[PDB]
């Protein structure tokens, strides 16, 4: 008689006693175990009874017996897998069972499970419990799985650096290796690790508990290992004054990595400030103020932005960080290397900030090129490049392209109502900008000691806005008309809905104003139009100005003046 | 020596008993100081017989109790307790057993720990004929005379565990389940079940505390009552079937299964104790001579019970006996070869578990 | 006199989006309001001379001063539409026409109707105000009218809110150069015709309501209408700044002969016309009045009637082309407005006088009162500023010395005068010289050889000789020289 | 400005040191008709004193009241020649005081003194209060604070250098501050607010002007230095004439075309607003009695500048003879009319522009003009019976009550008009000549015993006429006329019963004598 049949009979007899008498079933299984100590079925069944009875003390000792004697049973691995899943009422019961076993056995079992895994995803999380549960295993495996995570993300070729692999690395794998002092790592490993961490951080902030704070802490830890956001900029500047003046690999690594980190932080703060959606958009423009006449200050109204001081300071700090970073040849070359290593398109907000920098820098040609780049990468809300390219054209004495861009700007304007200003994208602020710009361009065009009269008529039409701030301008215009005479404008009586203008132009017809032959229509009819035009007084001046501008796209032909 | 006896003749019975108790205490203390092993001469025994109504007996028991509580030295108290209640082979024994039983009962009532310890050490060093009588008297007056009095016996578990173990051994030796009149009461078995379940070591303390220097005399109380519990679980279905209340029978069967599990656990830890004490394979707490009578009792109960109608009880008893024997052999409690096991149970009724245990 | 300077510049032709009715230009609203004003002034203020100068680039007077309000009422609807607003020219022209027609003392209320769109420059109000104030020169700012004017401005431009966006300070300051005599008027609300009607009613009740008064001569009484309204008067700006007005009840306090009153300094001639409170002639005509009786009796008798206008004030109620009426003057407020009448509270009826001072035959007259201390031109002062006066005096004293001893008293009186002036001015050398001429004329005594005359001239010469020493012999001022017996 | 203007208080000073004793090198030719004497030149003191006296004469003639002036000759001592009381700012008193002072001593002690004492006295004297200032201050109890005591100080001297001029400038500023401090604590002394300073310097002709002319310079907000300089004689007199012309806002006149030379007058400026540096009004023919009550808007006094010359004498004697004189500004427009009101030659400023009160509504068309039986002549008698006359003796009414005579006139007017029917046909008692004595007597305040006899006779003749049934004026049976006339007489007398007990006596005399049915 084979012993297997006796074991089955003993198990079957004990199984039948389970619903009636657990103690009798346990007594049967105790005798069965004594007869056949090497039988797995007897031990597993009474192990199952303890698990069903939820007796951790007995069951916990039993799992060790099965593990150290019968590790090849698939049921043991299946049950162990359920326990690991619970680790990642029954869940608490299984968790308490895990704590009964000694730590030496627990770590040995976990390492065995790590080899059994097939997918790298489930494998990484399976072992991740062991490192936190057993911090002493960091030196043995912390670096290895970090590189394994590095290649696992690499072999999948994700379009974005945001994935399970990177998130596991930066949030969990990154802190544990750097914090441990026993685990010593080379400087190059530190550089690649911090590069990946910074990439994950910027991806997260642009698109978790504290991305920027974690990145700053990681940067500080890296700086300490190799040995506010404002004072550190000055401290690196002092180090430049102490090290950049004369391999100095540590100095170069610091002066590039810390600088780019603080630059990225300041740039993201500034971008979240202006146009927060891509992080009531704001647009750093150049509004000519005296249209009726390297350390510049950005003038911004506090009503549209109550945090102007801090964001201005952030922009300033990013400014010297960029200036210092591109200055040193070595530091600039390493920045170019790291930026080309990243996605060279550099998303959207980096381009926006670089455009703003170029606008403030003074090189408006590069500003126009970057505006073209941004437009290709893309008032409503998106047409910031419209006003930006308009002011860029206006800076470099274009006087044709700027008018073209301004006219195209109000093509998308629908609303019934120098120094670097800062205005929102709402009509109430952009419309005065366009009107001032066009008034300036046509004022320069007309006042040229030439025979042009269309330019003078146009500077008359645009002098209405913000009456009577153009008082001296209109005085000069009427004096010029009196000196010249024979003023001609076919569209005059379709745009001048102002009463001082009309009153003066009627006085120009009488003797004391001189018999100035005014050709303002396209003798009694000359008075007749005024009998009708005055009835248009009180209308929305913005509306009539906008209608005049959109209707007469031949302004560009007149801009030749 | 006669001066003490002459002095006590002028006092009343209670006063003479107290004075002779004090004199015996002083004499035994002096003897123990002079020599490590005192000798109990006939003088103190005669004085106790001569000097030591219901009210007078109650006052005498109370004086014994408070005197025993007053004494702090264990050896003198044990020696005096023995001299008071050791067998003497005279006609005055029945009075001495009666006094011992009354004193034990009243000490249990008022929790006299020194008296309980003295009684526990007494039960180990006398023949079982008086231990079974004391056990029967305690079971009676704590279960059948006054209902609800067995709770007072339950608190002794936390007070005098040695006394509880001695009482368990005595009741196991007394109640062999050989007759319906020997069927143990429900309250006593319930209390024993709770006592053993609360502490498996309650019956193993007696094996550990005393130094094992010689084999116990034949006819005395066993060191560990595991033999009695094994006999109880083996003969429980047979005696109950012979007696044949369904709920009471079910509760009794459940309690017997619980105590069988407790006995298995006790043997399992006794294996480790024997390994620690280096007595594994050398000292056997379960004598082979005590298993033949219970095997014959099981066989005669099987023959008398007409197994054609009571097959379940016979099978369960055989399975319990096989399990107990296998656990004892594995745990080293029983030191015998498998040939003796095969020969002894060859006449026993056929059982699959028993045959597997025999074959191993 | 009122000049209704109404703006006609193109700024006033702006239509206003009034709710409900059709579109009215501000010119039409001004026309309606001024039509109400002219109707009221032609019904209850008929005696008022009014004129309507329009201004824009140039000011032109369509109708001069006239009482024919039917002429003006049509001028408001036959208007041109000249452009360019220019206020300074308008004010200069108004000053010119007022000074040409009336003069410089009669008041001229100026109901000016602007639009709150002052101008753009050059002729605009802002440019003139900002510059001419610190420039003046020949083209001085005309806003301080050179006569007791009162500048009202119907700035009919919505509420103050509409005109406060650009310019209201210019106008309200423009009032202030008239020494504060004026008031800005704004049409609060959505420029409804009812609102402009209310504003013009406010102007009417402020300026163009007649000054009804009850004339009482003892117990006889009548109700009159003193045109023009009496201008408040101020005694000074240091001892009594609060202006005083005339009491409503003019209590007549006597009568003074016209020749006695001479031509008194009046403040303002005021007509008095009885008022009833062809019906005007068929009911009020046939009821006997007082004013008619007083005027008739004054014209026939030829006297005046002093009037107690109030505390410390006083007037006069006289009679009268061939037409006549009862025009009443107003004297200067003060104790004795007429110096040749005594303190006017010291005039009492002839009954309380001892005799009849005016005479039984009406010949004597206590008036006028001679001054207490006689002036110079009536007394005999001795001016020696030019040499002509001193030469005349010495020639007179020499000539009368020839007529001695006939006019001895006159010669000695004039010599005493000369001596008094001599010690008064310390011209002691002059006295020595005049003594030398006295001796000279003694040497040229005629052949008549009058005995007394020689003695008098010798005595006088000795007196001048001793007085020319300067010692206290005759140097006393009262020591007049006496001729010898 | 107000009564207490900066011209209210003028304190002349004159240099009196022996330096002010030589001649002014302007010897005169008072010898007209053998060998005449050497021409005599007036001493510089004489020139200054006489020209200042002429200034004072013009001041007095033009402003008889409310403008007082002191005189402080500055010698070894500091004498003030007259106080501020109006009864002491008289010309002849000034003449007497200056005569008592006497000519400056030639050789007493030349350098012993300077004019600083005169200036310090002038500021000290300027601190006092005029009688009119006292009246104003007591009038404004608890409010006599806004009474500006601003004056003006005029000084004449011969300063040797501009250094001395600056010296007394500092001296006068310091003493002004000291006097202001002294008057701050005291009560019977005002604090000077503005004291315009004039320091006319004179020298004999032919000598260099050691001090150049200077313009205004305010050394303090309580001073105005305007030191001029001019030679003695006619130049000094013309300078002081200009000063008086430009101080009190005076103006000139050049009345010409006088039938017999030209004449010039000084009078207050405001008379020239009609024309708007001597205007050239021409005499016009004085009509005897063409019109009587002209329209005069200002009665300004006049004062000749050559008072004893032939043209001024002739013109002013003609004026004071009584007749007026009508001038005419240069088709002709009648204008300013001279006249003589008791010996104070006024210059009325008539009005020749169009009168805004022209073409008045006819009194025959206004209310009350359509009734043609008015008692115009009877009211004329009523008017001539209430004529006015001044009272220079203020009588007492009852007890400590000095009656104001105009209140008497108003009460008399109220008495006389208690029963004055308004048209002839309205009344019948008044039109009958019998009641005339009673009509003219009963209205008096207290009818005398002779008046009692007259009224008794009047009622007796009234009863006689009633008995005779004589035809009374129509003004309706014969007895009805008598009845209504008795009723009118009773109504008249009953109204004046409270006038006196004699009125009540004649009242019950009427009651007894009346023919009441």
């Amino acid at each position: 008689m084979s012993a297997q049949g006796d074991c089955e009979f003993l198990v079957q007899r004990a199984r039948e006693l389970v619903p009636q008498d657990l103690w009798a079933a346990k007594a049967w299984l105790i005798t069965a175990r004594s007869l056949y100590p090497a039988d797995f079925n007897i031990q597993y069944e009474m192990y199952t009874i303890e698990r069903n009875a939820e007796r951790t003390a007995t069951a916990g000792r039993l799992l060790y017996d099965m593990f150290v004697n019968f590790p090849d049973q698939p049921v043991v691995w299946r049950e162990i897998s359920i326990i690991t899943s619970a680790l990642r009422k029954q869940t608490q019961f299984l968790r308490s069972l895990f704590e009964t076993l000694p730590g030496r056995v627990q770590c040995e079992m976990l390492l065995k499970v790590t080899e059994q895994c097939f997918n790298t995803l489930e494998r990484s999380e399976m072992l991740l419990l062991l490192l936190r549960r057993f911090p002493e295993t960091v030196v043995q495996h912390g670096v290895g799985l970090g590189e394994a995570l590095l290649e696992a993300e690499t072999i999948e070729e994700q379009e974005s650096p945001v994935n399970c692999f990177r998130k596991l690395f930066v949030c969990d794998v990154l802190p544990l290796i750097i914090n441990n002092h026993d685990v010593r790592l080379p400087a190059n490993l530190l550089y690649k690790y911090l590069n990946k961490a910074a990439e994950f951080y910027i991806n997260y902030v642009t698109r978790i508990v504290d991305p920027w704070e974690r990145l700053f802490k990681i940067l500080n830890v890296v700086g300490m290992r190799c040995e506010s956001y404002g004072d550190i900029l000055h401290r690196m500047k002092d180090l430049c004054r102490y090290m950049n003046n004369f391999a100095h690999a540590k100095y170069k690594n610091q002066v590039v990595y810390s600088t780019m980190l603080v630059f990225f932080k300041n740039a993201f703060q500034y971008v979240n400030s202006i146009q927060p959606s891509l992080f009531v958009p704001l647009v750093l423009l150049e509004d000519v103020s005296n249209v009726y006449g390297r350390n510049r200050h950005i003038v911004v109204n506090k009503a549209e932005l109550a945090n102007s001081t801090e964001v201005l300071e952030s922009f300033k700090l990013a400014r010297e960080s960029w200036e210092l970073l591109y200055s040193l040849e070595f530091l600039d070359k390493e920045f170019t290397r790291i930026c080309l290593a990243w996605k060279t398109d550099t998303w959207l907000w980096l381009r926006i900030f670089l455009t703003d920098m170029i606008i403030y820098q003074g090189q408006y040609k590069k500003a126009i090129a970057s505006l073209h780049h941004l437009a290709a990468l893309q008032t409503l809300e998106h047409q910031r490049a419209l006003i930006q390219l308009a002011t860029c054209h206006f800076a470099l004495g274009e006087y044709r392209m700027t008018c073209e861009k301004v006219l195209d700007l109000m093509c998308y304007m629908v609303l019934p109502i120098s120094d670097l200003k800062l205005l929102p994208c709402t009509s109430k602020a952009i419309m005065p900008y366009c009107l001032h710009l066009m008034l300036a361009c046509f004022k320069l065009r007309a006042f040229t000691d030439n025979r042009d009269d269309m330019a003078l008529g146009h500077v008359i039409v645009l002098l209405q806005q913000e009456w009577p701030r153009g008082e001296n301008l209109f005085l000069k215009a009427v004096n010029k008309i009196c000196q010249q005479g024979n003023f001609q404008y076919e569209n005059f009586f379709n745009y001048v809905t102002n009463i001082d203008m009309l009153e003066e132009f009627a006085y120009l017809r009488t003797q004391e104003g001189g018999k100035i032959h005014l050709e303002l229509l396209p003798k009694e009819d000359f008075r007749l139009a005024m009998e009708r035009q005055v009835s248009r007084c009180g209308e929305n001046l913005m509306v009539v100005l906008h209608r005049f501008c959109i209707n007469e796209k031949i302004l560009l032909l007149q801009t030749l003046t | 020596m006669s001066d003490i006896r002459h002095s006590l003749l002028r006092r009343d019975a209670l006063s003479a008993a107290k004075e002779v108790l004090y004199h015996l205490d002083i004499y035994f203390s002096s003897q123990l100081q002079s020599a490590p092993l005192p000798i109990v001469d006939k003088g103190p025994v005669e004085l106790l017989e001569e000097f030591v109504n219901s009210l007078q007996e109650l006052q005498l028991l109370e004086i014994m109790c408070n005197y025993f509580q007053e004494q702090t030295k264990d050896s003198v108290r044990q020696i005096i307790f023995s001299s008071l209640f050791s067998p003497q082979g005279n006609k005055a024994d029945d009075s001495r057993m009666s006094l011992l039983g009354k004193l034990v009962s009243m000490a249990v009532a008022v929790c006299r720990i020194p008296v309980l310890e003295c009684a526990a050490s007494w039960l180990q060093r006398t023949p079982v004929v008086y231990c079974v009588r004391l056990a029967k008297a305690l079971v009676d007056d704590y279960c059948c005379l006054v209902p609800g009095s067995i709770q007072t016996l339950k608190q002794i578990f936390s007070a005098s565990p040695r006394f509880c173990c001695q009482f368990i051994t005595s009741v196991t030796a007394l109640y062999d389940l050989s007759s319906d009149d020997l069927i143990p009461p429900m309250d006593l078995l319930e209390m024993i079940v709770t006592w053993i379940f609360e502490d498996p070591r309650l019956i193993l303390i007696t094996f550990l505390n005393t130094p094992i220097a010689a084999n116990l005399p034949i006819g005395f109380l066993e060191l560990t009552p595991l033999v009695g519990l094994i006999r109880w679980c083996v003969k429980a279905p047979l005696a109950y079937k012979r007696k044949k209340g369904v709920g009471m029978d079910r509760d009794s069967h459940l309690l017997y299964s619980k105590l069988h599990l407790s006995v298995l656990q006790v043997l399992m830890t006794l294996q480790l104790h024997l390994t620690e004490k280096n007595l594994y394979g050398r000292l056997g707490l379960i004598l082979f001579d005590h298993m033949v009578p219970l095997v014959e009792e099981i066989n005669r109960l099987a023959d008398e019970l007409n197994p054609l109608n009571a097959s379940q009880e016979i099978e369960l008893s055989l399975d319990r006996l096989a399990q107990a024997l296998q656990v004892a052999m594995a745990s080293g409690a029983l030191l015998c070869t498998r040939d003796d096991l095969r020969t002894l149970c060859s006449r026993l009724p056929h059982n699959n578990l028993l045959q597997l245990v025999i074959s191993g | 006199p009122t000049v209704v300077v109404m703006d006609v510049s193109l700024s006033m032709t702006r239509p206003v989006s009034i709710e409900g009715s059709e579109e009215y230009q501000r010119k039409h609203l001004a026309a309606h309001g001024l039509t109400m004003l002219f109707e009221h002034m032609a019904t209850n203020y008929k005696l008022e001379f009014t004129a309507l100068v329009v201004f824009s680039s140039l000011w032109e007077l369509m109708v001069p001063f006239t009482r024919d309000y039917n002429t003006l009422q049509e001028a408001l609807s036959n208007m041109d539409d000249y452009d360019k607003t220019c206020l300074e020219s308008a004010l200069v022209g108004v000053c010119n026409i007022v000074q040409q027609e009336w003069g410089g003392a009669i008041p001229c209320q100026v109901v000016l109707v602007t639009d709150g769109c002052l101008g753009i420059g050059r002729g605009s109000l802002r440019h003139s105000l900002a510059t001419q104030n610190q420039r003046s020169e020949s083209n001085r700012f005309p806003l301080p009218f050179p006569f007791p004017s009162k500048l009202y401005i119907m700035c009919m431009a919505n509420l103050e809110e509409l005109q406060s966006t650009d310019s209201l300070e210019c106008l309200e300051r423009l009032i202030d150069l008239n020494n504060g005599e004026g008031q800005i008027f704004t049409i609060d609300g959505p420029l409804c015709l009812k609102n402009v009607q209310s504003m013009f009613g406010k102007l009417i009740d402020l300026a163009y309501t007649p000054f009804h008064a009850v004339l009482k001569c003892g117990h006889l009484t009548a109700d009159v209408q003193v045109f023009p309204r009496p201008e408040p008067f101020v005694v000074d700006e240091e001892i009594d700044p609060i202006p005083k007005v005339i009491n409503t009840d003019l209590e007549i306090v006597g009568f003074i002969d016209i020749a006695d009153i001479s031509s008194p300094p009046v403040l303002s001639r005021h007509l008095v016309l009885p008022i009833a409170l062809n019906s005007a002639n068929q009911i009020a005509g046939k009821i006997p009045n007082f004013c008619v009786l007083l005027h008739g009796s004054l014209k026939v008798e030829g006297m005046v009637a002093i009037v107690q206008l109030g505390p410390e004030w006083h007037g006069m109620l006289y009679s009268q082309k061939k037409k006549s009426n009862l025009m009443m003057s107003l004297f200067e407020p003060g104790p004795e407005p007429l110096p040749w009448l005594g303190k006017m509270a010291q005039l009492g009826p002839i009954s309380d006088a001892k005799e009849n001072p005016y005479g039984e035959d009406d010949n004597k007259s206590p008036f006028p009162l001679q001054p207490k201390n006689k002036r110079s031109y009536a007394q005999n002062v001795t001016v020696w500023i030019k040499p002509s006066g001193l030469q005349t005096d010495v020639q007179k004293i020499l000539r009368n010395a020839r007529k001695l001893p006939e006019k001895t008293q006159t010669f000695y009186k004039e010599l005493n005068r000369l001596r008094k002036a001599a010690l008064a001015f310390g011209f002691l050398d002059l006295l020595k010289g005049v003594a030398d001429m006295l001796e000279r004329e003694c040497t040229l005594l005629p052949e008549t050889a009058h005995p007394d005359a020689a003695f008098q001239l010798t005595h006088a010469a000795q007196q001048l000789k001793l007085a020319s020493t300067g010692t206290s012999e005759y140097a006393a001022y009262d020591q007049n020289i006496t001729p010898l017996h | 400005m107000k009564i207490f203007s900066e011209s209210h208080k003028t304190v002349f000073v004159v240099d009196h040191c022996p330096y002010m004793a030589e001649s002014c090198r302007q010897h005169v030719e008072f010898d007209m008709l053998i060998i005449p004497l050497a021409p005599i030149s007036k001493s510089l003191w004489t020139c200054s004193v006489e020209s200042s006296m002429e200034y004072c004469r013009i001041m007095y003639d033009i402003f008889p009241f409310k403008k007082l002036v002191n005189f402080i000759v500055s010698d070894s001592g500091a004498h003030v020649l007259n106080s501020w009381t109006q009864e002491d700012q008289n010309l002849q008193e000034l003449m007497a005081a200056l005569a008592a002072v006497g000519p400056p001593n030639p050789r007493a002690d030349p350098e012993c003194c300077s004019i600083l004492h005169g200036l310090v006295a002038a500021v000290e004297t300027l601190c006092k209060i005029t009688e009119y200032q006292h009246e104003a201050r007591t009038l404004l109890m608890e409010n006599a604070e806004r009474v500006g005591n601003r004056g003006r100080i005029i000084c004449i001297t011969n300063a040797k250098s501009d250094s001395h001029v600056r010296m007394l400038e500092d001296c006068v500023q310091e003493t002004i501050h000291e006097h202001n401090k002294l008057a701050a604590n005291s009560d019977h002394l005002m604090q000077i607010q503005k004291c315009e300073l004039v320091l006319i310097h004179t020298y004999p002709v032919g000598e260099d002007s050691l001090v150049s002319d200077r313009s205004k310079k305010e050394l303090s907000p309580v001073l105005t230095s305007e030191v001029h300089s001019v030679r003695a004689g006619r130049h000094l007199a013309t300078k002081l004439n200009i000063l008086v012309q430009q101080h009190f806002d005076l103006a000139s006149t050049t009345i010409t075309n006088i039938p017999m030379y030209d004449v010039e007058l000084l009078h207050h400026k405001d008379a020239h607003v009609d024309f708007l540096e001597t205007i050239t009004l021409k005499w016009c023919t004085p009509r005897t009695n063409n019109i009587e009550l002209h329209y005069c808007t200002g009665a300004y006094r006049i004062s000749p500048v050559d008072v004893n010359s032939r043209p001024s004498s002739c013109l002013t004697n003609f004026l004071l003879n009584g007749r007026s004189v009508l001038l005419e500004q240069p088709s002709k427009v009648i204008s300013h009319m001279l006249s003589s009101h008791g010996g104070e030659i006024f210059l009325h400023v008539l009005s020749s522009s169009r009168s805004i009160l022209e073409d008045p509504p006819s009194i025959s068309e206004g209310c009350g003009g359509r009734v043609t039986d008015y008692r115009i002549t009877d009211f004329g008698e009523f008017m001539r019976e209430n004529r006015l006359t001044p009272f220079l003796d203020p009588r007492y009414k009852i007890d400590g009550s000095l009656e104001v005579p105009l209140e008497r006139a108003k009460d008399q007017l109220e008495k006389h008009t208690r029963y004055w029917p308004m048209i002839i046909s309205q009344t019948t008692i008044f039109n009958m000549q019998a009641v005339v004595p009673l009509a003219s007597v009963i209205v008096k305040e207290s009818l005398t015993e002779e008046d009692v006899l007259n009224c008794q006779k009047t009622i007796y003749n009234l009863v006689d006429m009633e008995r005779k049934n004589d035809p009374l004026p129509i003004s309706p049976k014969r007895d009805e006329q008598y009845r209504i006339m008795w009723n009118e007489l009773e109504t008249l007398v009953r109204a004046h019963i409270n006038n006196s007990e004699k009125h009540q006596r004649v009242l019950e005399c009427l009651m007894a004598c009346r023919s009441k049915p």
